[PDB]
């Protein structure tokens, strides 16, 4: 069993009020079966695109989440993931203004 | 130069009555194909995913690989159903295939197989063999496939002709793709950990390979921690490089880029 690590990043330079895409990419975990979400402002991202799972050269699996979106200056957005290597779900927020 | 061509297949058994495979194939860093465990056919992911190969010789290659799906997840649970309670449910199996590519017409193949996330078996020459290591409940099962003349024989002939075969037809057909250059966008923003920790982001490049280092004019900063590259989701790239700093010794630093696509022109940003 091997645990989730999660990064979250924008695809362009995060200018508020311009159209940007924002990524989850998460790795290293085993088994293959997770739940991934996209949050804005705490609340679930319905139109969340998910690349195929893949898997390193190590085994380990891996998986790009991604979601269109307009940054603005308040909102905040992170990336919250569930595995059965861990008891509880794991939230990363995206840095911008960190 | 050096391409890497990998099929990977991802089968899960869950218990006696699900089970589901998936796979991906990739030639370098770009998808080719995807086999979705609930689809009958093998769907490409590039419009020279078929490489140099007609559609009959596709057809063949599929259908081998349709009954391959098949015969597999029939035997894993059967290998199960006689392995109680050695080694019970969840399962997970992973095998990946291919052929690396080199300057010339030479290449090498590879087929391992990892168990619950390690590597237990690979093909190797003529047969399958258990690398040192591996569970001795393997050793039986093996010599039972090995008796398989007509699986090893297609096996031999899917890693010695046809994956070397098939990639010279992608990397003809999958040129300008392969080829392509696309541009770093780079900025710059700060975050945690008075210390801050400086960041460069370089985003939206391919291929791969990227030079990116904060400096002092000339001077290449050496805490400079590059991490590793992201994927985007448009088949380009995403890398940034930290470096930790002191309050007020941020002025003078800038953020260096270098990339095929930019043409010995770097990209600086300045803090
Ligand atoms: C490889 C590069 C070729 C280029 C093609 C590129 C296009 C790729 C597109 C999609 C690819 C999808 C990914 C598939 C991965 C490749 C797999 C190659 C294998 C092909 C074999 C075909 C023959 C066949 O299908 N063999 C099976 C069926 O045989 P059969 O008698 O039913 O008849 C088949 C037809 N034949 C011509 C007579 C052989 C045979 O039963 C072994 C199956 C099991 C083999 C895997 C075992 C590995 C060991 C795991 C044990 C450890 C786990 C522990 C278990 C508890
Ligand atoms: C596929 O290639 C391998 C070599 O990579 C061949 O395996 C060799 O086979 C001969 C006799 O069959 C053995 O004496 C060698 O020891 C094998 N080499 C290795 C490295 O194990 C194999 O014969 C080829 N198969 C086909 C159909 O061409
Ligand atoms: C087998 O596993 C699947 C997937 O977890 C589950 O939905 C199903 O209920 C299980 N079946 C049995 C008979 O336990
Ligand atoms: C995967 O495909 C097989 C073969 O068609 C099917 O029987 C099985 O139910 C599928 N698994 C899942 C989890 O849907």
């Amino acid at each position: 069993q091997k645990t989730p690590q999660i990064q979250v990043y924008s695809r362009h330079p995060p200018e508020n009020g311009k159209p940007n895409i924002l990524n989850c990419y998460v790795t290293q975990f085993h088994p293959p079966h997770i739940e991934i979400q996209m949050l804005k402002n705490g609340k679930k991202i319905p139109k969340v695109e998910m690349s195929d799972m893949s898997f390193s050269k190590d085994w380990s699996f891996y998986i790009l989440a991604h979601t269109e979106f307009t940054p603005t200056e308040t909102d905040t957005y992170a990336c919250r993931v569930k595995h059965a290597s861990m008891a509880e779900p794991k939230t990363v927020y995206w840095d911008r203004d960190m | 130069k050096n391409y890497t061509f990998r099929c990977l297949q991802m089968s899960s058994f869950a218990n006696r009555s699900w089970s589901r495979t998936d796979s991906v194939v990739w030639l370098g860093d770009l998808q080719t194909h995807r086999w979705s465990n609930d689809s009958a056919t093998i769907s490409f992911t590039k419009p020279w995913s078929q490489g140099k190969l007609s559609n009959q010789q596709w057809e063949k290659l599929q259908h081998m690989f349709q009954v391959y799906r098949v015969s597999f997840t029939r035997d894993i649970q059967e290998l199960v159903k006689m392995m109680s309670p050695k080694e019970d449910y969840p399962i997970e199996i992973q095998l990946s295939a291919g052929c690396e590519m080199y300057p010339g017409n030479a290449s090498e193949s590879f087929l391992h197989v990892a168990f619950q996330g390690k590597y237990v078996v690979r093909f190797w020459g003529t047969s399958w063999q258990t690398v040192p290591g591996a569970p001795s409940w393997l050793d039986l099962p093996i010599k039972v496939l090995n008796a398989d003349q007509g699986t090893s024989a297609t096996v031999q002939m899917l890693l010695n002709d046809t994956c070397p075969l098939f990639v010279r037809g992608l990397l003809e057909a999958g040129k300008s793709d392969l080829e392509k250059q696309e541009k770093p966008v780079a900025w710059l923003s700060s975050v945690p950990s008075g210390h801050r920790q400086l960041v460069c982001h370089v985003s939206g490049f391919y291929p791969k390979p990227v030079w990116v280092m904060w400096m002092r004019g000339d001077q290449e900063q050496q805490g400079t921690h590059r991490g590793d590259f992201l994927p985007n989701a448009d088949e380009t790239w995403y890398l940034q490089a930290t470096l930790d700093v002191e309050a007020g010794e941020e002025a003078g630093l800038a953020c260096r880029v270098k990339h095929s696509s930019l043409g010995g022109q770097d990209i600086i940003l300045y803090w």
